């Protein structure tokens, strides 16, 4: 099928009214961020000849 | 209906007659940018 991109909505915009809210809710979020890798080493000579 | 207190958004918001709908400036930079 062809991509959908979202919901549509059409915010009831006017030019004397306005929106606010009257309840809350907190929530909590994930992220995940990798700071480093493994060190490694490699000696030439035993790797090329041996 | 676009009434916003004189602010005029023309330029930048899509336009209903071309068929690619891109706004007045976004199909300059289109136009301007070819190989
Ligand atoms: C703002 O939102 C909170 C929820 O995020 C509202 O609190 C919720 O209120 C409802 C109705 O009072 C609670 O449901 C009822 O709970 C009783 C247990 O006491 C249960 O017996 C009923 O069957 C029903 O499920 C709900 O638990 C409660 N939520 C929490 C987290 O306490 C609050 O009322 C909202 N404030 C306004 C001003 O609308
Ligand atoms: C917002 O600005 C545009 C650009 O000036 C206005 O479009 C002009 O409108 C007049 C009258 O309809 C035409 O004579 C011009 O040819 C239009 N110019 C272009 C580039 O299209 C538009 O009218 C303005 N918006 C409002 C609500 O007045």
């Amino acid at each position: 099928y062809t991509m959908s991109l979202g919901a549509e909505n059409s915010v009831a915009y006017s030019n004397n009214s306005i929106a606010i809210p009257t309840n809350f809710t907190i929530s909590v979020t994930t992220e995940i961020l990798p700071v480093s890798m493994t060190k490694t080493s490699v000696d030439c000579t035993m790797y090329i000849c041996g | 209906i676009k009434d916003f207190g004189g602010f005029n958004f023309s330029q930048i918001l899509p336009d209903p007659s071309k068929p690619s709908k891109r706004s007045p400036i976004e199909d300059l930079l289109f136009n301007k940018v070819t190989l």
